[PDB]
């Protein structure tokens, strides 16, 4: 009873729920979960699939079978569901295969799964041209043709909710860098749904300049442009696709990133990161929702010919403004929240290629491959913007850093479980290691005295300077 | 125009966090996750016609760096809890030991909304507060009566430096 007594309090959570259904080997337990899963919010069950249908393949028949009810239910109840299932399910076996043909038939999607198919043909094709411009001219046409193909059934899975995609503003696409499978970045207009499974797909309606412009601004120029603008139901949204890429790994960095998030949410520091979603296609494939009202640091200096601080007294105005200041202060809650995760997830190739710069202040990692068993950096730069080694807002950085270290240890658990799962089975270079999950929970100190702590702030941060 | 640095001291459990809140985003709450080393939080104000900005400063191991440039310092201690008050005097020997020998002191009485529960009187405090070189003044971070007026008075009172 003692068992039972747990799981019929107030403490039990999916969090709690996932953890014994990996651990335990008792069937009676697995089986009364599957079940208990249902009584569950959608939204907070759903930020586990990727460990729930990981288990499924690599785990015993019966613990699959606990899961198998659940998982068919929500297909049967949500296409968006089925199709993020049925995407992981493949991407996630290179068992798997009897419930992902069994997902996607009956128990049609073809024109979704013939959208997404386009999407990444086009961007296999760019491969043979060998500059960036000439990247985005060939993309803009071959979107045109897309537009053709305009009102149809299907959606983007990476929205925040149901819909219909309207139009490509194919001219304001733009390719993003020059590599030989190099990703892409694109515009979607689309219609709101107050359900996508129950509604008629709208009608066609009939087509009659791209620069460097914040994001509201962009939305107003291609709005007044666009045949659908007119609509109240009208919305736009924007992804970047990846072709070539693996995104298993960028993934696995998200669930993590998000965690960290609200646990520095639970608790009261603030820190500042900002995750952005990511779509598993394939093990080749996938696609971002992007940050809007962001550059990269090394395109900053492309343009500016500045230095960082000197963009900064440009585009804030002086340390004596208001906006600056405000500037200041979520750059430096942005410089802490990221050292640590970088830290925890042992983030490597760090350069400024791999940050990002947004309208606020806030600085952004991106590129989490390398990371963990797979085999972050202070410039002085940075160390500028905060007022210098001595200054005050330096010192709060490394307070910062401290507080947001504290808060993790009492979570501890949350944060290994995602990565310890994902683990299972697993031929991604970050497993490579035969201590992976060991190490990273050795990375936690949780043996420390906070007096111990300290000093390990200050340890972390002078290896950080050197570059 | 302006910057005004202020720190703000005092035994565990006196309430800075919570003037900090109510003061600056006008928040308050009754759970607390104890503060690790110094918060600061800011919001400007306008006193004799000049547009300042406040940088307040919340604070086991103790950096000295931090009272380092502070014009005022607000010293707190709990109404309800007479040794937070006993403390006062060994706060005020360290504050001449690490800060300016010319700052602006404040000392504030927080919590006088619990007044069944009062174990320091407010002449004995003001007495006390006159008897030194500090002003002085009670509030509430959790009724807010006079949160606002404290800042007002520290900074205006700071200003008169010229
Ligand atoms: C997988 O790596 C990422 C990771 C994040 C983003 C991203 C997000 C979520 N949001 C934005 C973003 N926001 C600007 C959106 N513009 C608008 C909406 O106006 C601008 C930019 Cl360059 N990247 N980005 C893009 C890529 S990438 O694969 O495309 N590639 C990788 C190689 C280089 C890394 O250094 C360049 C970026
Ligand atoms: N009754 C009452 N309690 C307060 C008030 N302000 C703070 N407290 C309580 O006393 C504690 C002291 O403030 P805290 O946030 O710990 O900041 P610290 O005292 O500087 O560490 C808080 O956690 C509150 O529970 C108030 O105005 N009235």
């Amino acid at each position: 009873s003692w068992l039972l007594r747990l799981f019929e309090s107030k403490l039990f959570d999916i969090s709690m729920a996932i953890s014994y259904l990996y651990n335990s080997k008792e069937p009676g337990v697995q089986a009364y979960i599957g079940n208990r899963l249902f009584c569950f919010r959608n939204e907070d069950v759903d930020f586990y699939l990727p460990q729930l249908l990981n288990m499924y393949i690599h785990m015993d028949e019966d613990v699959g079978d606990a899961i198998k009810p659940y998982i068919v239910h929500r297909c049967r109840q949500s296409i968006n569901f089925s199709l993020q299932c049925a995407l992981l399910l493949g991407a996630y076996s290179s068992r798997g295969t009897k419930l992902r043909k069994l997902i996607l038939s009956d128990e049609r999607l073809a024109p979704e799964r013939e959208f997404i198919k386009s999407l990444m043909a086009i961007g296999k094709r760019l491969a043979t041209l060998p500059t960036k411009e000439q990247k985005t001219q060939r993309l803009i046409s071959e979107l045109s043709l897309l537009n053709h193909k305009l009102p149809a059934r299907v959606w983007l899975p990476t929205a925040g909710f149901d819909h219909h995609v309207v139009r490509v503003p194919h001219t304001q696409a733009v390719v993003l860098n020059s590599k030989d499978k190099a990703p892409y970045l694109i515009y979607v207009e689309v219609l709101e749904c107050e359900n996508f499974d129950t509604t008629s797909v709208p009608a066609r309606i009939p087509e009659n300049v791209a620069l460097k412009e914040p994001w509201q601004e962009k939305v107003r120029r291609i709005r007044e442009g666009s045949p659908y603008g007119h609509l109240p139901n009208w919305r736009l949204l924007s992804v970047i696709v990846k072709c070539g890429d693996d995104l298993r790994q960028e993934l696995l960095a998200f669930q993590v990133l998000k965690q960290l998030q609200s646990i520095w949410e639970q608790e009261r520091v603030p820190l500042w990161i900002k995750p952005y979603k990511i779509l598993v296609i394939s093990a080749d494939s996938g696609m971002i929702e992007p940050v809007v009202n962001a550059v990269s640091i090394h395109q900053v200096k492309k343009q500016s010919q500045l230095s960082l601080l000197d963009y900064f007294l440009q585009e804030h105005g002086s340390y004596t403004t208001e906006a600056f200041l405000s500037a200041q202060r979520n750059f430096v809650q942005s410089c802490a929240g990221y050292c640590l995760v970088c830290y925890l997830l042992q983030v490597k190739d760090r350069h400024n290629g791999n940050i990002l710069l947004d309208a606020e202040g806030h600085i952004i990692h991106i590129d989490f491959g390398f990371i963990l068993s797979s085999s972050f950096k202070l410039t002085t730069e940075f160390v500028d913007v905060m007022g210098g080694l001595d200054g005050d807002m330096f010192n709060y950085y490394k307070m910062l850093m401290l507080q947001g270290l504290i808060a993790a240890r009492k979570h501890m658990d949350k944060v290994v479980q995602i990565v310890e799962i994902m683990q299972q089975g697993s031929q991604l270079p970050c497993f490579h290691g035969s201590s992976t999950i060991r190490n990273l929970k050795e990375r936690f100190h949780m043996s420390m005295t906070e007096e111990q702590l300290q000093l390990l702030v200050e340890q972390m941060v002078d290896g950080s300077m050197r570059s | 125009d302006y910057l005004f640095k202020v720190v703000l001291i005092g035994d565990s459990g006196v309430g800075k966090s919570n003037l900090l809140s109510r003061f600056t985003r006008n928040e308050f709450n009754l759970e607390s996750k104890s503060t690790i080393g110094v918060e600061f939080a800011t919001r400007s104000i306008q006193v004799d016609g000049k547009t300042i900005k406040a940088q307040i400063w919340d604070t086991r191991a103790i950096t000295s760096a931090y009272y380092r440039g502070a014009v005022g310092a607000l010293l707190v201690y709990d109404i309800a809890k007479h040794l937070t008050y006993e403390n006062v005097e060994r706060w005020l020997k360290e504050l001449r030991d690490h800060a300016d020998s010319n700052i602006v002191i404040m000392l504030v009485g927080n919590k006088s909304d619990l007044r069944h529960l009062r174990a320091v009187p407010t002449d004995e405090a003001r007495a006390f507060a006159e008897k030194n070189g500090l002003s002085f003044i009670e509030t509430s971070a959790l009724d807010s009566t006079n949160v606002e007026a404290a800042f007002q008075t520290i900074l205006t009172e700071i200003y008169r430096i010229v």
